[PDB]
């Protein structure tokens, strides 16, 4: 049970490739993204398809980082670069990674 | 003279026809609630395979024809698409409570073209028996790409001299991102398959029969997508309602006469002039607002989406497709 | 007399026809596993654009006809839809182990009408060359709305006098929530576009050709959606299997003869009587169980969904559409 | 890193607008809903569409509240009102909201 | 607020029925699965449908267990059996289940 | 002799036709970016209702025909599907840097067939006016199921004697899981509805008209799904590029002549020999993958998916469907 930090970024859908570049360049081992819907008083959501078929219009990243200082390095290069003009929220939870290869190493957790 | 006569009997016959009847039929039910929704997987294969038909019928009638005739209308659209955003930079932006960054993004969307307002014209041109030029569907990328790129450049050359001088845009990844997007790479595929191959056994049989049928499903989406943004331009100032209600009429007149130079210089179709007008008078709202949000992030999306969906596209189809068919039916043959 | 003769040769010819062949074909494969699934985006655009056809063919033949003839069949369905839930309140609920709240919700769905069992009748009426009345498709909202609203009111007037008297329903938001739902606002749009506009170039060409084809995809879904609930009414008592197997036969006989008053009083089609029967015998299972779960939350959903999907809809199509076509083909012309 | 509480409500799909009214009236700054599937021994799921195309038949709200007493105010007006007749589960996790405007304020987190 | 442990398994999509058998046999009261997308340097994802329409190609289980030793019993019968040949990551978060019937009991939480 | 003459003028006419034009048209746009995507709900109802047509046209021409003629071609495919995986076990696996577990899984997919590569042959056989046997579409089950099951058994009998002897497969749940999967239970439904019922009013009208049209949408997906794996077999050794480029040519020659025993023994169609060759020269890439990953988990999925999608299916349609039509058009009638 290697202790980790679950960074969660919940932003607009059109930032799918752009924040995934920030995650890959920061040195995180990977991410998990899913399509969500929400309500946050900045609700416009261009998104590419028409509005009435936008049952889900946000995306939710979940990045498990080994150290706290990497999770606030990812979260800072997003909120400076995109959240002054786009929607979003970022929060850190705690987690203990039990299994996995790129996060434990060959020795295990 | 004979133009108010052949508008009012043409506006009614437009409104009886299903390419406008489902648009106002889609706004009426969406104003009343209606948890009816057309899903995103159906709306994608209807915007594809409606622009593949426009591509295939343009690519077939571009290989057996001398492509000298195309030189004036594909240059009169590059000029015109750049012209629209400068009209909004010197008319719309000079009102008391309006931002220049929003007014360039509103005129950026009107400069573009939308395949919904376009394919509605290609049926109505051959419903009233007006022989239009078949490659005029391939005129879609011009006055879509130079209009969105001259709204991002001009908004940055405004926003640079506000913080650098008062208190750089890479020109290629704007136009190689809008080019290989959906609803444009569907048509460029349809062009290249018409120039090079012979898809005449699948065009007449799949793409031509259910073209006017799938257009009616697509016009129903655009009506519901117009009522969903009608409460959004009540968040910005009242001059966007004036702009989006007059600019389809103004941009098409300086598209009609600017396209009346054709079939006086090189032989053009005169049913292609009204196609070149409806493409200038229509504003983009599916492929457009992905750009001008990654390109112009400091703009208000409630100001340019709410003007080209709610008021831009119903007026470009309701009072603008019969406005230019009848004017072409008066001035010449129909 | 001649009725068992013209049933058994009509039940076989129904079972050869693809509007029942894919239903039992869909139950057979779903009983054997089959990770085949028809996705939700396809099932939505098939329930739409099958009820738009029913709406458009009803709206076209309602503007050029005197609408005095409609007065008896649209009043004989409002009476009948309220009648079904009271039959279940005095027959089904009076069994030893059955709750009154469930039996009102089971009879609430059988009063209502599903478009699957309905559009299966509209093809089979014009497959056996029986001229049915075209606006009878517009009789769908009546005996759908008064049947679901007289199961929510009656279940609350039972449940009030059990805890207030022994140990208030707002009548409009029940019927303005079922009205602007999907599969009903698809048809009311199809009605209003047929009365007012002229969509005859998109009806014959998109909505009429692939109507009998998309019905077969939709009958395949309803067979797989019948086997998925066949293990659900083995959770409630055995009298629901008896009710759901006999009540399509009983509710249609007191729909046929109650609709035999028509074409004796005002001129009715006699192929519209069998349409009025198959609509009375069919039970809702797509638009129905959203309501009677927000309206009657204390009911058991395994008791009323498991009866109108698993046994209600295959019997309403298998042994009930040929039961009333042949009875109308015996008693009169066919 | 303003400390918050992630309220998670996992209920049937037909309560999408009804619980979103409860969240908006309680004074929460917003929610995040997504379509999930599950298994909980109350599995019927009317849901509006036919059963075989119900790959996902639940919904999952995630509400970040500033105080614990608001998250149990939202969770109480749902379980009294709907969970006596509908399916559901509610749980609170802990989180530190890093960025966002309606949750931090103009001063930031 | 009965204290629980949120076990999260994020694996390939084709293990939907196979891990749901492991969850049901272990004695957990239920699970919550959703379709996600991701990136983890073992990205192939056969998945049954063609590749270009694989916007989401992973699945994400969330199992709330009453005790820690059940959550590591579920997580061990997956990583031994599937993660030597398939993709995946498993982690435990903490949660306090407020409401629910199969997890609280008739006495409540 | 006359075979290079009637290939090179047949390869061009194949490449002009939309059943290959959209495949290379789909690879060209996907090489250039194109955020165009055909969604999963559309791709499922196109693989269904293309194999339902193949099932219905096979089931109709299997009830009015003596089924003695079927005995040789349905036995020449069971033999051949087992034969392909042993060819890969003694040719592909015996290269310097290649694993036996991967080479059995690559030959396991080439053994199996692909509805996309088979639907492309059934149109091209009746585009060049070659009367093929109609039940040859019902030959999809055979040489799909014995080829995938003799790659899982043989890979385990290799992997047992590596750790048990050097350092048990339940035969039924392999073939009752691939049988009730999608794209095969779509066709077995289409067979049983053709043998037993009479769906001739829905076949001609829904399943036959938009067959060649939906095939072109499906060929566009397979081109984009070929470029998405072209960077995946640059992760494994270079002998997979050699295998996947030659084995469609080799496996069809020992399918043609092995099927030339038919119409010398029992009366076979000779346009069914070329159908039996393409069904033998094609790979899985959609149904094959799910298996051989639950059955052979220790294999490299980049080695067998990257060979049957990127190089297997474009060569089986580009240079293999005209290779065997012209060879059947030379050797006999066409
Ligand atoms: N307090 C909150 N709890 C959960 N999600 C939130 C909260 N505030 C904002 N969000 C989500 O953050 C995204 C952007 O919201 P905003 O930027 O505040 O408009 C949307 O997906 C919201 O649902
Ligand atoms: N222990 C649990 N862990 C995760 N999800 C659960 C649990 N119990 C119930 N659920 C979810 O709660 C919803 C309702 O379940 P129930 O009300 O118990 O039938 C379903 O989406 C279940 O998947
Ligand atoms: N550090 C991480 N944070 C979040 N998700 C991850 C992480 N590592 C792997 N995953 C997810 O785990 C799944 C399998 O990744 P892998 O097995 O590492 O290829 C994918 O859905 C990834 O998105
Ligand atoms: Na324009
Ligand atoms: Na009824
Ligand atoms: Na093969």
């Amino acid at each position: 049970a290697k202790p980790a930090n679950k960074l969660v970024i919940v932003t607009e859908k059109i930032l799918l490739k752009k924040i995934a570049k920030i995650i890959d360049e920061s040195g995180a081992k990977g991410y998990t993204v899913m399509n969500t819907g929400g309500k946050g008083s900045r609700n416009v959501r261009s998104s590419g398809q028409p509005n009435t078929s936008d049952i889900e219009a946000n995306i939710k990243f979940e990045i498990l980082t080994e150290t706290r200082e990497m999770a606030e390095e990812i979260a800072d290069r997003v909120a400076v670069k995109y959240f002054n003009d786009y929607a979003g929220i970022i929060y850190i939870c705690s987690a203990e990674v039990l299994y996995g290869h790129t996060f434990c190493g060959p020795e295990g957790c | 003279m004979d133009f108010l006569s052949n508008f009012l009997t043409d506006f009614v016959g437009q409104l009886q026809s299903p390419t406008l009847a489902f648009l106002i039929g889609g706004m009426v039910i969406a104003a009343l609630g209606t948890q009816l929704v057309i899903p995103e997987a159906i709306s994608t294969i209807i915007v594809f395979m409606l622009l593949t038909k426009i591509g295939l019928t343009g690519g077939m009638a571009i290989r057996n024809s001398n492509l000298t005739e195309m030189l004036l209308p594909v240059a009169f659209s590059v000029i015109l698409g750049i012209l629209i955003v400068f009209i909004a930079r010197f008319t719309l932006a000079k009102l008391p409570n309006v931002r220049t960054v929003d007014a360039l993004a509103t005129g950026g969307l009107f400069g573009a073209v939308s395949g919904s307002t376009m394919a509605a014209a290609l049926t109505t041109l051959e419903e009233s028996k007006i022989s239009y030029e078949a490659w005029a569907g391939a005129l879609y990328p011009f006055m879509d790409i130079p209009a969105l790129v001259t709204a991002i450049v001009v908004a940055n050359i405004y926003l640079n001299k506000r913080k650098r001088k008062s208190a750089r845009v890479k020109i290629w990844p704007i136009i190689e991102e809008s080019l290989q997007g959906p609803a444009l790479s569907a048509m460029l595929l349809g062009l290249a398959l018409g120039i090079f191959t012979k898809p005449e056994s699948v065009y007449e049989g799949f793409y031509d029969p259910l073209f006017r049928g799938l257009l009616s499903i697509l016009m129903l989406i655009m009506g519901m997508e117009a009522w969903s943004r009608i409460g959004e331009l009540r968040k910005v100032a009242q001059w966007y309602v004036v702009y989006s209600l007059i600019a389809p009429i103004v941009h098409g007149f300086i598209a009609f006469g600017l396209g009346m130079i054709a079939h006086y210089a090189t032989g053009f179709s005169l049913g292609g002039v009204v196609v070149l007008a409806v493409i200038a008078a229509s504003s983009s709202d599916i492929s457009g607002p992905p750009t001008l949000r990654a390109g112009i992030p400091s703009a208000n999306p409630s100001a340019y989406i709410g003007s080209s969906t709610a008021i831009g596209t119903p007026i470009a189809i309701g009072v603008c497709i019969p406005l230019f068919i009848g004017l072409a039916q008066t001035l010449g043959a129909g």
